[PDB]
RNA sequence: AGGAGGUAAAAAUGGUAAAAA
RNA sequence: GUUGGGCACUCUAAGUUGACUGCCGGUGACAAACCGGAGGAAGGUGGGGAUGACGUCAAAUCAUCAUGCCCCUUAUGAUUUGGGCUACACACGUGCUACAAUGGACAAUACAAAGGGCAGCGAAACCGCGAGGUCAAGCAAAUCCCAUAAAGUUGUUCUCAGUUCGGAUUGUAGUCUGCAACUCGACUACAUGAAGCUGGAAUCGCUAGUAAUCGUAGAUCAGCAUGCUACGGUGAAUACGUUC
């Protein structure tokens, strides 16, 4: 069921339902999974109200997707106040890691404006 | 105690034979076939002398090294046939009709600079 | 990255002790840019030198673990057309 | 024992000289092991044949090493002075592990 | 352009190394020492010297000179004055030997160098390599190939004349064929000699 | 320019069950394509109650053609014969080839089908076989004089 | 610059890094091998005269 | 062998000027 | 196979035997030669390489080197530090990874050839989630080390979903080489989770151990390989006829 303040997929087995949490993926899932001994394949379908508050209680140890959207944002807010090298690249929207930028920066770039003279 | 052996080579693998009398079962490298080999489908051309000869109360064991599990069992079929030679000249025409004799002379073609492999070519443009 | 300490060089290092005596004055020339700004760099405004000249700058209460060089730019963009 | 090894760069001038030397340890009676050979270490050079062009045109050297191991055993007092005393041709090198 | 030196194709089937010895180490360093030696005597000796091949032991280097006048090289205060700069350089001990070379004009080393100095006295090109080619052919050549190629009267465009008289089989590898490049430094550039004599 | 031989299978000694393998052989791995069809025909014989090798006799001759169109020279057709052995290259060639676009979600179930729709005459490349007939009677009337 | 470049390189640098490699012959920077300290164009015509001990042309 | 009548439609353009007995 | 014995087998690398249209049949101007057949490991220049006639393109290089002539010489030569050769609205060439079920993930288990190693190759053990750290056995090599070969096979599991497919992008925390990774290195761990559902007009390579695919090694090099050069594993389909 409905896990940390997010709605979870019911039909799939509860290691990969647990990476729909932003914050989890699957390492993380069964870091879980091995301390508060639930047994990894069963369904969310299939559980008891008993080992659901007893994986809902560890999970809030772990930072939440809540927690995580202003701690990562304050991480990148805080580069373009001091005016750092890659401070700037997130305000120009290039490449920040120095990648060439003379054919592919497309993730960054987006749509192509294609023009020629 | 009278035991015959052959030598097969084929691409980078050679094989070193010796059969007893007894039942048809091959014996390789101190295994069993059905483990050592994962296509049984390998397993009716190095029983193809065998078949051709018609004759059996054969047991190989066999000890092979190098290459990989087609080139190290289609080698084995070469011993088999150059043994079953020492035990009965006659049995030389049958086994020269299929083929089984004779040594494959096909081995890996050598890489040429300016190609990417032996016989690809790099991809061509504007003409 | 390097788990030895943040980067010191000889030169740069002396003449930042040797502003904490008496006043903090607002121009010291550099060429270190591969000097890591320690927690004792903050108050005083150092003088990279870009390449055509030294650039000013000033370091904040939040550069501690970056580069000297980082917040002097060293080749310049203008716009394609505008 | 006396393990001689030599190396050259051909494989005629190591030929005679491991024929060369076992006459003088037959010299001194007998007990001198075979020439066995020892497979060769050989090195391939690819360069390009132009000098500014043509990446796709190259030419490929070769560098090869011959080896020949000889033992001896039973030390005698002629067979040592005679063996070192005799000169090899050149481009092959004595190792003596005793 | 599109041909290959005929003696670096034949070096291991019918040609011998001009150098010989083994360097497990230091193989870089003494095959540099080793190229000052050759360049230190081609420049002194006008002995004209077709071979410079060298042997080397421990403590030692054999030079065994091949050349045209050995009276030259030989001279006693010749030679070991030179001997005397070959130990200087070194600092090894050298140990020098004269061969001399009968039939002069039956090799290519010295038909190439002999051709290049008459061009630097400015004769006529043509006829340079016509006594060369007629002169091999008498002291027993089976085949003489002759090429000189540049600015070549003085011209202000370059061209190149040949000369044969024979066979001279160079996709043959069996055949033996000696082959030789000399310059001559004119007022109007260089110029390039090419000979090509085959003798059986 | 000759084709060389080929060995028939252990289990059925036949010589276009082994020449099937080679066409469902993707990639040059061949354990795989042994799997895909030495386990079809078990799926085959489910559903039929009969040989798998004769389901297969019946549905490999109601693929084959027996005339089929060539081009040459504007745009002209001519139907000639086709020999014996083009039959089972066209034949089994079509039978992989349009088994891949069942729509089924195995390869192991997708080949089961359509031997079990092309024994019952019908199917796609059964219908590519009515094609290659139906566009080769149009135009046989111009082309087989020429 | 040919010849600054090849005595700026003989003696030894402040920092063991800075150490560049160059052709004995001619100089050159790139495309040499340190087994003989040659370029690949000094490398070839040496080869044609045969006096690199060892050396010949491969044909496998 | 010789005479006679005809071809599965289509498909443009490309300054100037020299090299060398 | 580790020690006593053995050079039978394999292997190593030196020397030799062998393939020539040399026998048989037929056609052929009795000739050249073609179509078969025997023996034979191999048959019709066995497979592959090296080897590029005279000439053509005022084709490429004066920055490998060498050089006729021309120019600079208180600089167009020389020194160090920092920067750039890595920019970015775009257009093109060559590759790599993908879009999944002939698959993804987790276990167990199988078989290579080639080549490199002296202050270089780092065995084992212990430590770390991993990249790695400590201590160092042996080894100038058919001995020791790089070095578990991968695809494969046997099992459990996922169920057609932009997903348990794809791994771009960005945040934090690291490891290592180096005087020093800001411009501007490689790798690890965690979190992030982009376009992408087989690609318009056009276009490319390939005839057999080849195409396709799967790992491994070397040179350059302190550190850095989707490139280049080499090596083996698995291993097809097709050639009717043309050369319009
Ligand atoms: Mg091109
Ligand atoms: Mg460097
Ligand atoms: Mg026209
Ligand atoms: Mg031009
Ligand atoms: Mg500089
Ligand atoms: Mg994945
Ligand atoms: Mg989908």
């Amino acid at each position: 069921a409905r896990i940390a303040g997010v709605d979870i997929p019911r039909e799939k087995r509860v290691v990969i339902s647990l990476t729909y949490i932003y914050g989890i993926g699957t390492s993380t899932a069964q870091k879980i999974l091995e301390e508060a001994n639930v047994s990894a394949d069963t369904r969310v379908k299939d559980l008891t109200d008993d080992e659901l508050g007893r994986i809902r209680e560890v999970v809030d140890g772990y930072k939440v997707e809540g927690d995580l959207r202003r701690e990562t944002n304050l991480n990148i807010k805080r580069l373009m106040e001091i005016s750092s090298y890659r401070g700037i690249r997130h305000r120009r929207g290039l490449p920040v890691r120095g990648q060439k930028t003379k054919n592919n920066a497309r993730t960054r770039k987006g749509p192509v404006k294609t023009v020629a003279n | 105690q009278v035991e015959y052996r052959g030598t097969g080579r084929r691409k980078n693998s050679v094989a070193r034979v010796r059969l007893v009398p007894g039942e048809g079962n091959i014996t390789v490298n101190n295994r069993d076939v059905r483990e050592y080999l994962p296509f049984e489908s390998l397993i009716l051309d190095l029983n193809q002398p065998f078949d051709v000869t018609e004759t059996g109360n054969y047991d190989v064991l066999v000890n092979v090294h190098g290459g990989g599990f087609t080139g190290q069992a289609q080698a084995i079929r070469h011993g088999i046939a150059r043994a079953l030679l020492e035990a009965d000249p006659e049995y030389r025409g049958s086994l020269k009709r299929a083929g089984l004799l004779t040594r494959d002379p096909r081995m890996k073609e050598r890489k040429k600079p300016g190609l990417k492999a032996a016989r690809r070519s790099p991809q061509f443009s504007k003409r | 990255s390097i788990k030895k300490g943040p980067f010191v060089d000889e030169h740069l290092m002396k003449k930042v002790e040797a502003q904490e005596g008496s006043e903090k004055k607002q121009v010291i020339k550099t060429w270190s840019r591969r000097s890591t700004i320690f927690p004792n760099f903050i108050g005083h405004t150092f003088a990279v030198y870009d390449g055509r000249k030294h650039v000013p700058v000033y370091v904040t209460e939040d550069m501690v673990g970056h580069k000297l060089g980082e917040f002097a730019p060293t080749r310049t963009f203008k716009g394609h057309v505008a | 024992k006396i393990r001689i090894r030599l190396k050259a760069y051909d494989h005629r001038v190591i030929d005679q000289s491991a024929e060369k030397i076992v006459e003088t340890a037959k010299r001194s009676g007998a007990d001198v092991s075979g020439p066995i050979p020892l497979p060769t270490e050989k090195s391939v050079y690819t360069i390009i044949r132009a000098v500014h062009k043509y990446k796709d045109s190259r030419e490929q050297f070769e560098q090869r090493t011959h080896k020949r191991l000889i033992d001896i055993v039973n030390p005698t007092p002629k067979t040592v002075d005679a063996l070192m005393g005799l000169n090899l041709p050149s481009g092959v090198d004595i190792e003596i592990k005793l | 352009g599109q041909k290959i030196n005929p003696i670096g194709l034949r070096v291991g089937i019918i040609r011998d190394w001009e150098a010989k010895w083994y360097a497990e180490k230091d193989f870089a360093s003494l095959l540099h020492e080793d190229l000052k030696i050759r360049k230190f005597i081609d420049n002194e000796l006008e002995a004209s010297v077709s071979h410079v091949e060298i042997e080397r032991a421990a403590n030692r280097i054999n030079i065994a000179i091949h050349t045209g006048k050995p009276g030259m090289v030989i001279g006693g205060s010749e030679i070991e004055k030179l001997r005397n700069k070959l130990n200087a350089l070194t600092d090894k001990k050298v140990h020098i030997n004269v061969i001399e070379i009968k039939k002069v004009d039956l090799d290519a080393r010295l038909v190439a160098e002999n051709i290049a100095r008459q061009l630097e006295n400015r004769a006529s090109f043509r006829r340079v390599q016509k006594q060369a080619i007629t002169r091999a052919m008498k002291l027993g050549a089976k085949g003489i190939k002759t090429q000189v190629s540049g600015r070549l009267g003085g011209a202000d465009i370059a061209r190149a004349e040949q000369y044969s008289e024979g066979t001279v089989p160079l996709h043959t590898l069996r055949a033996d064929i000696d082959y030789a490049h000399a310059e001559a430094d004119t007022t109007y550039g260089k110029l390039g000699v090419k000979v090509w004599i085959y003798r059986g | 320019v000759p084709k060389r031989d080929v060995l028939p299978d252990p289990i059925h000694n036949s010589k276009l069950v082994t020449k099937l393998i080679n066409k469902i052989m993707l990639d040059g791995k061949r354990g795989t394509a042994q799997r895909i069809l030495y386990s079809a025909f078990d799926l085959v014989e489910q559903r039929s109650g009969r040989d798998a090798l004769e389901v297969f006799e019946e549905a490999i001759n109601n693929i084959m053609p027996v005339l089929e169109v060539k081009a040459r020279r504007s745009n002209y057709q001519v139907p000639v014969e086709v020999r014996p052995e083009r039959r089972t290259t066209l034949g089994l060639r079509w039978l992989v080839n349009y088994a891949r676009l069942r729509g089924e979600k195995t390869m192991e179930d997708r080949l089961a089908n359509e031997i079990l729709d092309a024994a019952n005459n019908t199917g796609g490349a059964v219908k590519k076989r009515e094609d290659t007939h139906k566009m080769a009677e149009a135009n046989k009337a111009f082309a087989h004089y020429r | 610059k040919g010849d600054y470049e090849a005595l700026r390189k003989l003696p030894r640098d402040s920092s063991p890094t800075r150490l560049t490699r160059r052709c004995k012959v001619t100089g050159r920077p790139r495309g040499v091998l340190r087994k003989f300290e040659m370029s690949r164009i000094a490398f070839r015509e040496h080869a044609h005269k045969g006096q690199i001990p060892g050396v010949k042309k491969s044909s496998w």
